[PDB]
Order: C-alpha cells, then sequence, then structure tokens
C-alpha cells in the first residue's frame, strides 16, 4: 500500500518496427496493445517494449491534508 | 526518514512499528528479556518463546533491554558469519554504541586485538574504562577517513581481518581498503546497500567475503538458524562475557524526551524506557499490568462474526477492508445481485486467500425472514459482533414527479432493513458491540430532489437514538459525498476512514462529517 | 534431468534458472563468465546467497558491483586457489582432507582425457586453444 514510484532500472529495449506490428486495431478505431507482467522474472512486456528490474521506493504522503 | 514499509514483514499498519526489544515479567512471572519484529514499545507484546531468554538473578531488568538487539547482531555477525577466530585483528566502527560495545566485548574474550572508531574524546575515555585491555593505539576517529591511515600503519599495511561496517559512503569505501588478504567484509548499515552504490570488484582479488548482515530476515523467517544465535547469546551470558550496557532511562510519559535526547545523539550506551518498575519480588505470577490511559481506537476480536449490509458497495468494500485490518476474519457481505464486477471479486478472492471467512449472502435486510436468516448465517460463523447497514436504493427527482412506489423502493433498504435488524439483534444476538448505519447530510442539511432519500435516512436516526435510550450499542453517521468510490467537496476516502474510527469510540448516538467547499 | 541445463553464450539462463526456481532464486553459484554473463549471474541468488566467483577478468578489471544485492544477506566471495601456494597451509590441509575423504569414498571421478605424446606438446595447446575439448 501507499505510492510507489519508480527509483531505478536495470533494462529498457525498444524496437519500434515490432511494436508497429505488434499493434492490433480492436472493433472500434482504437489501436491496442496487449500486455503481460512476469513478476517471477522481472519482465513487464507489451507492445515493443520490454522493462526489466525496475525499483519502486515508497514516497511519504505529501500530508498536505487539504481536507479538514 | 525511513519508510515504515522498510520493516520487513507484512504490517499494513504504517504505524507502532517502533521498538525491536523489551525487558519484562512472563504469562507466569519469570523475568525475560526478548526480541521482537516491532511493537516492542507497548506495555505487552505477544512473542512466540523462541525469542526470550531469561534475566539472570544480578541483572536488574533495567539493564536486561540493553543486550539483546546489540548482542544478538554482534555474536550473528562475527561467529556466525565472519567465523572469527582467536587471535585476529578487526576493525569495529562506532566501538561507544551498542553494537561496537558488544561485538567488542565478543572480540576481547578471543583475544583479537581490536581498532574502534569513535567520535569525540568522552566516548575515547569510556571506552578506555569499560575495556582495560585496550591500549592508546586502538582508538581512531569516526568523522574522517583518517582511521584508514591509522589501521594502515599500527597493522604493518597488510590490514584488518574482519571490518564490522557502521558508516556510509566514503567512510564505507575507506573501510574497504583496510582490509587484508581472506578479510572479511560485514555490512550492517543499510543506506549504501539501498541506494545500490558501486562497489569496486577489485578487492575480491585478495579472498574477501563481503557480507550482508541483516538481523532482521530471522524475526519473520529462518527459524531454524534463529537456535544458532540463541544459544550463543545464552553461552555468552553464563560464561560473563554478555555485559549490560549503560542505560538512560526515561519514564512511560516522558517517552517524546526520550527520543529527543536520542536524535540528539550524545547518548552513550542504551535508551531505555521504563513503562513499569520492578517489584522487588523474583516471581510475582501477576495479574494485569497497571492501567494507563490512552487514546482508543477500534479492534475487533478474532472470533466474532461482522455483517456489512450492501458491502459489494464501492463504501461498503472499503469499510469491509478497514475492519479486515482491524482483526475481522469472520465477515458476512449482503447484496442482492451477487457479485457481477471485477473489483469485488478481487477484492474476496484476495481476502479469502489472507485467511479470513469471507461470505456472501443474497439475504434482502428488508423482509424479516431476510434478517432473520442473515443472523443465522453470522452466527454459524460464530457470535455476532456488529451489523452494519450501508445499503441504499436511489430515485431521485423532484416531489412534482415522485410516487408512493418510489419512496417504498428508497425506504425498503434503509428503514424497514435497519428496523428488522434491530428487532432481529433485540432479540438473538447477546454480543453485539457495534451498531451503524450510514446516512446523509441530506437528511440533516437537506437537498433539492432527494425527498425520499432524506426520509429515509432520517427514519433511521430515530431508531438509533431509541436504541441508545435502552443502552444498547447504535450510531448514525451523516456524510457528505464520498470521493475515491451541497456545496459540500467530496471527502476523500482516508479522511472518512479516520473520521468513522473517531466516530466509534464517542457516546453520542447521531453524528455527521463534511468538507466545505472553499 | 532435462531442465538442468541452460545456454551459456547468452544471458538466457537468467530467465531459466528463475522460471524453473519459481522466482526464488539459487542459494549457490560458481561462476567463471564475463561482464554482462556475471551481472545476470548475480540476479539469480536469492535471500542468504552465496556467490563464489573463480573468474579474474572483472575483478582484474575492477568493475562495478551494484551494492543493492546486498540487502538480502547474500554473500559475495572472491575464491583464488593460488594463496594457498604462498601461505595458510593449515588452512590448505582442510582441501586435502576433503579431496582424500571425496577419492576414498568414490565421488572424485576422474574426467575425460586426451592424450598428447611430449613431442607434441605444440598440437596439446593448439587442440585447447580450439575450444572443443571436453574434459
Ligand atoms: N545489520 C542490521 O540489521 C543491524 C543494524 N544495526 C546497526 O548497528 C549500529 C549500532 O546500532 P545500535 O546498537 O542502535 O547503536 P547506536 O544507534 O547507539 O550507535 C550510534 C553510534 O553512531 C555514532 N553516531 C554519530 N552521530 C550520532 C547520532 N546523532 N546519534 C547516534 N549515534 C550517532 C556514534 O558512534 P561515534 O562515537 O563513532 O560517532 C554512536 O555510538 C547502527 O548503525 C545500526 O543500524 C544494529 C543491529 C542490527
Ligand atoms: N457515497 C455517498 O455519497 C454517501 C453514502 N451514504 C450512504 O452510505 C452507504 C454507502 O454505500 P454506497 O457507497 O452508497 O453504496 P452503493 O452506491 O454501491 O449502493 C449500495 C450498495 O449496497 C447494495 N445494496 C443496495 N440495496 C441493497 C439491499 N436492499 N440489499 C442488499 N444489498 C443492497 C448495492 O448492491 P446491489 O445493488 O447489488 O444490491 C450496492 O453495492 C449507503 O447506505 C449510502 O446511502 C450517505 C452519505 C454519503
Amino acid at each position: 500500500h501507499g505510492l510507489y514510484l519508480p527509483t531505478r532500472v536495470t533494462a529498457i529495449h525498444i524496437d519500434p518496427a515490432t511494436h508497429r506490428q505488434k499493434l492490433y486495431t480492436l472493433q472500434d478505431k482504437a489501436q491496442v496493445a496487449d500486455v503481460v507482467v512476469s513478476r517471477w522474472l522481472r519482465v513487464t512486456v507489451a507492445g515493443g517494449v520490454h522493462i526489466s528490474g525496475l525499483h519502486t521506493e515508497s514516497a511519504p504522503r505529501r500530508q498536505q491534508e487539504q481536507q479538514v | 526518514k525511513l519508510s515504515p514499509d522498510a520493516i520487513p514483514g507484512k504490517w499494513t499498519s504504517q504505524d507502532s512499528l517502533l521498538g525491536m526489544e523489551f525487558s519484562g515479567r512472563d504469562a507466569s512471572g519469570k523475568r525475560v528479556m526478548g526480541l521482537v519484529p516491532a511493537k516492542g514499545l507497548a506495555t505487552s507484546v505477544l512473542l512466540s518463546p523462541d525469542f526470550l531468554w531469561d534475566v539472570p538473578s544480578n541483572w536488574t531488568l533495567e539493564e536486561a533491554a540493553s543486550v539483546p538487539v546489540v548482542y544478538s547482531t554482534a555474536y550473528y555477525a562475527l561467529v556466525v558469519r565472519g567465523r572469527v577466530r582467536p587471535g585476529e585483528t578487526l576493525l569495529i566502527h562506532s566501538g561507544s554504541g551498542g553494537v561496537g560495545q558488544a561485538a567488542i566485548a565478543i572480540a576481547l574474550s578471543l583475544g583479537c586485538r581490536v581498532f574502534t572508531t569513535v567520535g569525540s574524546a568522552e566516548k575515547r575515555a569510556y571506552l578506555q574504562a569499560r575495556f582495560p585491555q585496550l591500549d592508546s593505539t586502538s582508538f581512531a576517529n569516526s568523522r574522517d577517513t583518517s582511521f584508514e591511515q591509522h589501521v594502515l600503519w599500527h597493522t604493518g599495511g597488510k590490514g584488518v581481518d574482519l571490518v564490522l561496517n557502521s558508516l556510509a559512503e566514503e567512510k564505507l569505501q575507506a573501510s574497504v581498503r583496510c582490509l587484508a588478504t581472506h578479510g572479511r567484509f560485514l555490512e550492517i548499515g543499510k543506506f549504501d546497500l539501498s541506494q545500490n552504490h558501486p562497489l569496486g570488484m577489485a578487492i575480491f582479488l585478495k579472498n574477501v567475503t563481503f557480507h550482508g548482515v541483516l538481523l532482521d530476515a530471522f524475526f519473520n523467517e529462518s527459524s531454524a538458524d534463529w537456535r544458532e544465535v540463541w544459544a550463543l547469546v545464552q553461552a555468552g551470558i553464563r560464561d560473563g562475557v554478555v555485559r549490560p550496557l549503560k542505560c538512560t532511562v526515561f519514564h512511560g510519559a516522558q517517552v517524546e524526551d526520550a527520543f529527543r535526547y536520542m536524535a540528539q545523539g550524545k547518548h552513550i550506551g542504551k535508551v531505555v524506557v521504563q513503562v513499569l518498575a520492578e517489584e522487588p519480588e523474583a516471581v510475582l505470577k501477576g495479574a494485569k499490568p497497571k492501567l494507563m490511559s490512552a487514546i482508543s481506537k477500534t479492534f475487533c476480536p478474532a472470533h466474532k462474526s461482522y455483517i456489512i449490509a450492501g458491502g459489494l458497495g464501492g463504501f461498503g468494500l472499503e469499510l469491509a477492508q478497514w475492519l479486515i485490518q482491524r482483526g475481522v476474519q469472520k465477515l458476512v457481505l449482503t447484496s442482492r445481485s451477487g457479485i457481477r464486477t471485477g473489483y469485488q471479486a478481487k477484492q474476496v478472492r484476495r481476502w479469502r486467500r489472507q485467511g479470513v471467512q469471507v461470505q456472501v449472502s443474497t439475504s434482502n435486510i428488508s423482509s424479516l425472514e431476510g434478517a432473520r436468516g442473515l443472523i443465522a448465517e453470522a452466527a454459524q460463523l460464530g457470535p455476532v459482533g456488529g451489523v452494519f447497514n450501508l445499503a441504499v436504493v436511489l430515485r431521485d427527482g423532484l416531489l412534482e414527479n415522485q410516487t408512493p412506489e418510489f419512496f417504498q423502493d428508497v425506504c425498503k433498504p434503509k428503514y424497514s432493513g435497519t428496523l428488522n435488524l434491530d428487532r432481529v439483534t433485540r432479540e438473538a444476538c447477546p454480543e453485539l458491540d457495534y451498531f451503524v448505519v450510514f446516512s446523509s447530510v441530506s437528511c440533516g442539511r437537506g437537498n433539492a430532489g432527494q425527498s425520499n432519500y432524506g426520509f429515509a435516512n432520517s427514519a433511521m436516526e430515530r431508531i438509533c437514538e431509541k436504541r441508545r435510550h435502552e443502552g444498547l450499542p447504535g450510531l448514525a453517521v451523516q456524510w457528505g459525498a464520498i470521493g475515491d468510490v451541497s456545496g459540500t467537496l467530496p471527502q476523500r476516502m482516508a479522511s472518512c476512514l479516520e473520521v468513522l474510527d473517531l466516530f466509534l469510540n464517542q457516546p453520542h448516538m447521531v453524528l455527521s462529517s463534511f468538507v466545505l467547499a472553499e
């Protein structure tokens, strides 16, 4: 729980050609890409992007508490 | 400075993780000193016997409060991990600290020559007095990299075998260069490790075993490997190697003073907080600790069953989760339809995985038979603890376009359901401790086009007031607009749950809450 | 088994070991590979893991090592057998005893051997340099 924000990444790959090939249009006019998250392997692969070794650290809440 | 979630083991408290060690009596009356993952700063601690030592006769309870953490980490780092052998040379950073003193005590028993780093002359004098085996050439400075030269000089340039490092950044880099061939590096600090600072791998050519020492892993895992450290500490106690530290005691009321004293950083030894004074007798077989007044918050027994009507609703799902964090383990959600969205399925799957006994019901609280069936299910789970009524059916519109059917539709879940819950509770729910109905300021302040909603909410307040006139529990919360799931800004869910925690303890019958615009 | 073998010339063993280990990792790594392979092997470790390094390239070049791994109880070892010949003979007798016990207990089996005569030492060196020898 709490908002975790990225602090490190070990490897990112972007291959625009494979990206344009992976996109498939839905019944509407929208272009979509399927995504899979493997918490065992530490890879987030979607379309033509490949994030590996993401690390997120807890950030303290601003406690601005604008609501009183 | 430290995020509460950084502590290992899932707690979800976001608070009360303070405290690791304690010294006090047992459920039988025996003097014991313990080591706990968290929640050590309390008048009671629930711990397994594997993490408790008896306090010998000479020691006072105040002294025993200083031994567990420091000596366990010292033994684990040196003997269990570093495999110290008699005659070695080691550099113990921050000798004046608890872990430094414990490591010096363990090392000087084996005959090792010791280098220590201190930050002031008073600490140097204190350590000279404590450990006469130490010489005048066994002290360096812990606020600069001058200890590297000191050690590389008085060791002949060979270095040291064990380096128990607690220093960070350049001082940590400076400590590596003190290593000798076949040396071992024991890293008990966690700043550089957290930041992922780079470590040059050249140092490994000379056989070097760089260690990562974390005592926390034992408290929640690896119980088989804990017994080694426990036995080592017990042997040290019996042999006299384990000696208690200097204590600067503060009373229970002045804990903030203790925290500020620790923050200043002038203390030598350990800082202890006296919750309760020690009785002269060896074994007291006492009943309870002395009562102290403290802020009251909501917690629920494990053996009680809880009911939330319309719990698959966005407020209802969020209230259920709040209850689970407060110890509820037998829950009965009610909905006319059932699980029909991914969010509800995810939540119920998660709760059932966590061991909670969630059960969904189609029993409609409006019909008295439905209320009796719901209470029967709750009793099947366990004695009924609470009853929450978050059901709502809305038919808005100005009075010109209303009909009696609309009023009946709106009032069936809130008015009739509340009446039936009240009746079945007064009949066959003797252990009930909560009875809450969720209303809206539209009842009190008023709103246009919600006449039937206002009628439905108001009738609930009357029932709650009547219940509290006979001693039974009752409560009605007048909310504004719920945010995440009039002139009032929507109120965030976290603020809502904080307010609700505040309301469950007050003596009043009907309450209210909202956020004013601008 | 058929699931105990991965590929050494790529970094595809990290996914293999992690998958067949359930994502926990391994408890002990005997590593002799190069920079990218070495960084890959570090990520296969589990809590209380132990990294045994018997290579020299990354150590000699003083390549960096992220210290975030030691947040777990990982222990990184630098294993060199030359130090025994120069000192620590009392430490060598332990290994001598271990090898003798392995010999007498049957564990220590001899490896496959390719013989070159003294006159053809150059052929032996060339053959081992190619890289096809097994044993
Ligand atoms: N690896 C693990 O999991 C464990 C971690 N530890 C680590 O061991 C070390 C000692 O722990 P503990 O027994 O609590 O000892 P202390 O926290 O009392 O040790 C503090 C020492 O740090 C130096 N220091 C400098 N400035 C300050 C300051 N403002 N306040 C306090 N100390 C200051 C002093 O040494 P000097 O005189 O040289 O300045 C002092 O003796 C800590 O770094 C702790 O994180 C402890 C046990 C387990
Ligand atoms: N959020 C807000 O604006 C405020 C809320 N409140 C009150 O607080 C409570 C918070 O719940 P809320 O967020 O509105 O929930 P919802 O808006 O999701 O609606 C009520 C929930 O209860 C279920 N429900 C409704 N009627 C019945 C019934 N007769 N029997 C069983 N289940 C029923 C519904 O599911 P299903 O349709 O399948 O039965 C739904 O999940 C409500 O009682 C609401 O009136 C008042 C002030 C502020």
